């Protein structure tokens, strides 16, 4: 095992992901959360006061949450699988600690209950914490679920991580229809939700604001941040020397307009026409309304005195609008990633927890001095009694929440809905891509197919070969498998440390001095003005390499214009590269050969100095080199590892570079539908609906990802012996024929199980139900709706069920509205029936029952289903690699060819597919696999790499067969040889959702709508399928007019109605009512929807007044 | 046009209302409880 | 879960032979690939039957009812 | 209810083939086809806040709401018999809440009550 | 009989009816019925 650095560089990727899983995005933000930011939500909501009692003070110290501080122990909690069982949501309670004035002395009391808050498993402050595969087997829980989501009230859901544009920076944007504009908004931690538009009205720069009547041109608020001179201006907008100087001219002549020319003229002319908001004081200096009005603007930046930054800060927004203005290719897009703010959960449920609890100590202070306003109830009166009453807020408002999707913001006054989703069980990595994936905020540009793309500055940033199709397009994606967010952390300390580093200040520097040098600026705000900043910024770096400053700081420096960028606002996309200085790396593998030692984890490199985080912005710069062939004396940034583009929904792909780039995007999607083996604990948990395979396969040509992931571990779906080839003509377009003995053998046996549920309700009048079973009739207890009932009336374990049979009966009383009479007179029988009846045309089994209690005292029933099946022809089978299948037909044995080895093939398919498809992805995998198969060692078909070609058919011919695999073999039907060669062996082919024995659904005449008596649309609705107006068009394309009729209301909506002919309205049964004499009246008949149609216009003054002829005497 | 009985301008702004059946709006129980969820085609129509 | 008594693609018993594929590579630490041609299996659409049966009933059994 | 050939009082509703037709197993005459799916104040003022009381103890009781729906009727009628008239608002329901404590036997005692 | 059986306690309760939901020798309250021992008829394919 002589290690080099030269292909042994992957090994350090584990290294990454044992210390460092793939549940960063959810567990870190919610510990941050529990562990930091409980305490930084508290302290700015301290000091609840009353205005009665003044001398009454209620404040609290501290919070913890799940411990006491006299107990000290770790917790006592309900287990989750546990809690799963009985509907009830898996929380932990807050404690507060609190002073206040009881009276004659002030008191401090500890440990207070007022809430329980849920927690996300595999944090640490769950017990699931660092288990040991013991304490966890006895909690039944499977460990190789990564966790990560709630399992409030039953259901398990999960944050999807939303994001949005990059908050509290400006924008550039062209438009040619109405002008260009400049947004620019602002969201400032306490109520304020800002944008600002720099407009261009026929040449002429404005800002329009939501707080403000009217716009302004800019020669006016220069002036009213103090910079009047008027020669500045054009210095600052313009420069020297350019066309800049023409377009600004016709802003500067508008202040002669208006006639201000000086600072203080220029404040008051903004609060004349200031759309003035009701502070109920109203004190308006109409000197401060004007100053406070440069204050409540771009909150980016708030001045003390000078409102001299802010000024400029308006000239950097006012300097590019006119650039764009020069020319449209210095516009950029809002669908550029740099300009993307992607944000986790933990730090977003801190917005929805400070809702609430702004919320909750109002409505406890509205009940406090209610009591206070009593001469009596003010000396020995405590208000630690009424805190329970008021707790209960918090905990609905967070269950309803979560399993609620939408959030009903006050602050912000914003309903951001479908947050949460339910988590589909269908399969083990179909849970695994869920807990990675992107959902966009829909910003209603549904015109335009730019952000439906993607962009090439993705490369490593996240996933690009899962996106889904249809209704969700382009607006879905997917994370990749090397990836870390970056967290903020302080502005304060780093502005510091440009100046010890040789930058100027904004307050000295010359404003000519400012275009000839470059510029730092700090999340777009310039403070320094930079020059040369080649020794400036690598100078940085060697900090931040060996680690003075933190590591997620972003150096952009761009030369469009003249300027350098530092972001530190975190919450930005990014991933580590190596370092390289020179035409030498700095990979030095006697360490990472002290890596395998076990001391020298993935963190000390950084720690060191071997590796750092990069974002995009700073992808910009860098010249990333491919291998370490490929190094160049200029030459940083050494790519890591070249198969790390694609998440571990996209890994388990072999061989993805051979395939086409459609056949990976299509099985991302389908993969999530293969049915196999999902946990540890599939045997003892009750979920709604699962498939479960018999018989899984771990597949034989493996991946680098899914050995990360430990996919081989629960396989779903097996490796057939697949012969590509036509036969019987029943494979045309990609279908797929198998033999009739392998499915006796038990291939592709499956398994479907269904839970359902009911709940013994407790009534006003203290009325239960009863579950009273097997009347009896000619000396047996069982109907043949009752064989499978039970002695209890619960329905039997270990028995079949077949269409009726009822397995739960279920009683309730008659007087479910009544009052209850306090007496004891006639309650003996009011039990009427409500049983539960098995439907579905198969007979089915139970799996198992179980009873159990609510969180409150109420019964719990659970009994779940269970059958298996065989995949008879129609069922839709797929390939890893994109190619969908669908059963043709299923023959015998003997009709099966064979090899000289009597190897019958499992199934075969069409050769028409390969060339339309271009997918090589089987073509190889069939090698790499027989070959592999008769060696008996499992080989790696990864991206960028994998097992080769020339080798493996080396030990394919040496075993003594063709050397590219496509044998002969002889007929099946007729016996002798086939004038071809066929190319035989094993591939992995899973099965999917989707099978037809729950989608063979015929309607002949059954239930109808109420307000249209027409069909009712849904499977589990008894169906009846709409005919639609584009199939309808094209019956009149074959002019039949009888059908036509037929079809649209005498197989549908006939009904029968009898018109009065003179004021020729309908009328009812006999009648007339409009001239009550009821004689002229026609019977005849058209479509109910025609009888509503007429009625709902006559509700409005519409008369439909109708005339008659006979069809007959032309 | 004349000659109609009702011909008049009068008859085109609100002076009398007809209700409408009960079928047009229907009193739907959605079994969420045993009240019915009574749609806003009869709600309105009782503000009136 | 357990293997399958039979191969899926001719049909040959595979119920005798998992325990002894395992006994060749506990003790005698064995190539993989030789061990079950000593065992006497030749085809190699029998070979896939056991190299890559995933045996979870290990897994399983250890979430019993009966402590 | 009554068949036209056998007036028989039994019906069946057969779902065996998703017609969900009406017949009896007299004759066989179906009953009906097409099934038709359904897709004072001041007493009212003095209830409305006597609900919230009852939800307010209750919450920091830790009581299920069965009892205090429960309790409301066992107001409701105490209500009309002028039991309501006098004594104080706040000590007439917490007797009220025992009464349904008692009948659904529960571990809640008295002076639970008393004591806050 | 054969009766209610407990989760991880695994004992046999037959707890008469309208009574209770716990079980016996532990505070657990989710419950396992146990399995018939009337005969059923499966095939072998
Ligand atoms: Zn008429
Ligand atoms: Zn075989
Ligand atoms: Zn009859
Ligand atoms: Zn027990």
């Amino acid at each position: 095992d002589e290690i080099n650095t030269a292909q042994d560089k992957w090994h350090l990727l584990p290294a990454f992901l044992k210390v460092k899983g793939l549940v960063k995005q959810h567990l870190d933000s919610f510990n941050y959360f529990v562990d930091t930011d409980l305490k930084k939500i508290i302290k700015a909501n301290q000091l609840i006061l009353s205005d009665v009692d003044p001398e009454f003070y209620l404040k609290y110290v501290d919070i913890r949450v799940g411990k006491k501080s006299s107990s000290s122990t770790k917790d006592y909690l309900t287990p989750p699988h546990e809690c799963r069982l009985r509907d009830m949501t898996y929380s932990a309670p807050i404690y507060v600690d609190i002073e206040y004035t009881r009276g004659r002395n002030i008191i401090m009391h500890k440990d207070v209950e007022i809430g329980r808050m849920p927690i996300m498993l595999r944090s640490n402050k769950c017990i699931l914490y660092d288990a040991d595969e013991s304490k966890m087997a006895k909690l039944n829980e499977c460990p190789l679920d990564p966790g990560g989501y709630f399992i409030v009230n039953g259901t398990e859901k999960v944050i999807l991580v939303q994001e949005q544009l990059s908050k509290n920076r400006i924008i550039v944007e062209a438009d040619e229809k109405k002008g260009i504009v400049q947004a620019s908004v602002t969201s400032s931690t306490h109520e304020r939700k800002s944008k600002t538009y720099v407009i261009t009205k026929n040449g002429k720069i404005y800002l329009k604001h939501n707080s403000i009547a009217e716009e302004i041109p800019i020669a006016i608020v220069l002036k009213a941040c103090g910079i009047l001179s008027d020669l500045e201006i054009m210095q600052l907008v313009c420069g020297n020397d350019s066309s800049y100087q023409d377009i600004f001219a016709v802003n500067l002549e508008e202040s002669s307009k208006l006639d201000i020319y000086t600072q203080q003229q220029a404040l008051e002319y903004i609060g004349a026409k200031v759309k003035t908001m009701r502070r109920q004081k109203l004190t308006i200096l109409q000197e401060g309304i004007e100053a406070i009005a440069t204050t409540v603007i771009a909150h980016l930046t708030v001045e003390a005195l000078d409102f001299r930054e802010k000024a400029l800060y308006i000239a950097m927004m006012t300097r590019r609008v006119v650039m764009a203005m020069y020319n449209p290719k210095m516009i950029d897009d809002r669908d550029y990633v740099g300009n993307k703010r992607l944000e986790l959960a933990g730090q977003l449920i801190s917005l929805l927890f400070e809702d609430l609890f702004k919320k909750f100590n109002n409505d406890f202070k509205l009940s406090i001095d209610k009591v206070l306003k009593k001469p009596n109830r003010a000396m020995e009166y405590d208000a630690l009694l009424s805190i329970n009453v008021h707790s209960n807020n918090i905990t609905s408002g967070l269950n309803r929440a979560i399993s609620t999707g939408n959030w009903s913001l006050k602050r912000f006054k914003m309903e951001r809905a479908g947050v949460t989703h339910v988590l589909s069980r269908l399969s083990y990595i179909s849970a695994l891509g869920m807990m990675t994936r992107i959902s966009s905020q829909f910003e209603k540009s549904r015109k335009v197919s730019g952000p439906r793309a993607l962009q090439p500055s993705q490369f490593g940033m996240l996933c690009t070969a899962d996106t889904p199709e249809g209704e969700a397009c382009g607006l879905v994606k997917n994370l990749a498998l090397m990836t870390h967010i970056t967290t903020d952390d302080e502005e304060e300390p780093i502005k510091k440390l440009c100046y010890v580093l040789g930058v100027e200040d904004i307050t000295l520097i010359d404003s000519a001095s400012l275009h000839l040098n470059y510029g730092v600026y700090l999340n777009g705000t310039l403070i320094g003005s930079i020059r040369f900043p080649t020794k400036f910024v690598t100078q940085f770096r060697h900090l931040r390499r060996t680690g003075k400053v933190s590591e997620f700081i972003s150096i952009y420096s761009n030369s469009h214009q003249m300027a350098v960028h530092i972001a530190t606002d975190g919450g930005r996309i990014c991933r580590p590269l190596i370092i390289v200085s020179d035409g030498q790396s700095r990979v030095k593998d006697i360490h990472l050969r002290k890596l395998l030692d076990g001391e020298l984890d993935f963190d000390d490199f950084l720690k060191l100095g071997l590796v750092e985080y990069l974002d995009v912005n700073e992808e910009n710069d860098s010249y990333i080199a491919l291998y370490e062939k490929d190094i160049v004396p200029s030459m940083t940034h050494l790519e890591i590892e070249p198969f790390t583009i694609l998440g571990a929904v996209a890994g388990l792909i072999p061989y993805p570079h051979h395939n086409q780039s459609p056949r990976n995007t299509y099985q991302c999607a389908m993969g999530k539908q293969a049915i196999g083996a999902i946990a540890y604990n599939q045997f003892k948990r009750i979920d709604t609906l699962l498939y479960l395979m018999t018989y899984p396969q771990q597949p034989m040509v493996k991946t680098k990802t899914i050995e990360l992931i430990d996919y081989d571990k629960l396989p779903a779906g097996q490796n057939a012996t697949v012969a590509v080839m036509s036969y019987s003509g029943y494979d045309i377009e990609d279908a797929l024929v198998l033999n009739k003995s392998s499915i006796d053998r038990g291939f592709g046996r499956c398994e479907t199980r269904r839970k359902t549920t009911t709940v013994l309700k407790r009534y006003a009048n203290h009325t239960q139900d009863i579950i009273g079973g097997m009347r009896v009739d000619e000396n047996g207890d069982p109907i043949w709706q009752h064989q499978s009932l039970g002695p209890d009336g619960l329905g039997e374990v270990g028995m079949k069920v077949q269409s009726g049979q009822i397995y739960i009966n279920k009683s309730v009383p008659t007087n479910s509205a009544d009052a209850p009479n306090p007496n004891n007179v006639n309650v003996q029988t009011q039990y009427r029936e409500a049983p539960v009846i098995y439907r579905g045309p198969e007979p089915s089994h139970i799996d198992q029952v179980m009873m159990s209690v609510s969180d409150n005292d109420q019964a719990l029933i659970k009994v779940l289903l269970r059958q298996n099946r065989r995949p008879e022809l129609g069922d839709k089978f797929s390939s890893r690699h994109g190619q969908k299948g669908v059963c043709g037909i299923i023959v015998k044995q003997e009709d099966m060819p064979f090899n000289d080895q009597g190897i019958v093939p499992d199934i075969i398919m069409n050769p028409h597919g390969f060339p339309s498809r271009m997918t090589v992805g089987k073509m190889i995998e069939l090698i790499s696999g027989k070959a592999g198969v008769l060696n008996g060692t499992l080989e790696y078909g990864t991206c960028f790499g994998g097992s080769k070609l020339e080798d493996m058919s080396k030990i394919l011919v040496d075993q003594g067969f063709n050397y590219s695999g496509k044998d002969m073999l002889y007929s099946g039907i007729t016996g002798e040889c086939l004038q071809a060669y066929i190319f035989f062996g094993p591939i992995y082919y899973q099965k999917l959702k989707h099978m037809v024995l729950d989608k063979m659904h015929a309607r002949a005449r059954g239930p109808r709508a109420v307000l249209t008596r027409q069909p009712t649309e849904g499977r589990s609705r008894d169906g009846g399928l709409r005919l639609g107006e584009m199939e309808r068009d094209c019956v009149i394309a074959y002019g039949a007019s009888q059908l036509l009729l037929e079809r649209l209301m005498i197989s549908s909506d006939a009904f029968e109605v009898d018109v009065c002919d003179k004021c020729g309205l309908m009328g009812y049964s006999g009648w007339c009512t409009t001239c009550k004499s009821a004689e002229n009246i026609i019977k005849m008949t058209i479509p109910y929807a025609a009888k509503l149609l007429f009625q709902e216009l006559l509700s409005m003054n519409i008369a439909p007044r109708l005339r008659l002829e006979d069809i007959f005497q032309q | 046009d004349a000659t109609v009985p009702s011909g008049r301008p009068e008859t085109y702004i609100w002076r009398y209302l007809p209700a409408p059946p009960v079928c047009i709006r229907p009193s739907v129980m959605m079994q969420d409880s045993p009240a019915s969820n009574e749609d806003d085609l009869t709600v309105k129509l009782t503000e009136i | 879960m357990i293997v399958p008594v039979r191969c899926f693609s001719c049909g040959k018993v595979v119920g005798d032979k998992w325990e002894s594929y395992l006994n060749l590579l506990q003790e005698d630490e064995l190539d993989e690939g030789t061990a079950l041609s000593r065992l006497g299996l030749k085809r190699y659409c029998c070979r896939r039957m056991i190299l890559t049966h995933v045996d979870l009933i290990e897994k399983f059994l250890r979430y019993n009812p009966l402590e | 209810p009554v068949c036209k050939n056998c007036h028989g009082t039994e019906f069946e509703r057969d779902l065996s083939n998703a017609n969900n037709d009406l017949v009896c197993k007299a004759c066989g005459v179906v009953s009906e086809d097409n099934p038709i799916v359904s897709e004072l104040e001041s007493r009212e003022a003095t209830l409305n806040n006597a609900r919230r009381k009852l939800r307010a103890v209750s919450y920091a009781l830790h009581i299920p709401e069965y009892i205090t729906d429960a309790a409301f009727q066992w107001y409701k009628l105490a209500l009309a018999n002028n039991f309501v008239q006098g004594r104080r608002s706040q000590n007439v329901i917490a007797s009220c809440l025992y009464v349904a404590c008692r009948k659904e036997k529960t571990h809640h005692m008295l002076i639970d009550f008393s004591s806050r | 009989t054969l009766k209610y059986i407990c989760a991880e306690c695994s004992s046999k309760l037959s707890l008469s009816r309208t009574d209770a939901v716990r079980c016996k020798d532990c505070g657990h309250r989710i419950l396992l019925k146990a399995r018939t021992k009337r005969l059923v008829q499966f095939e072998a394919r």
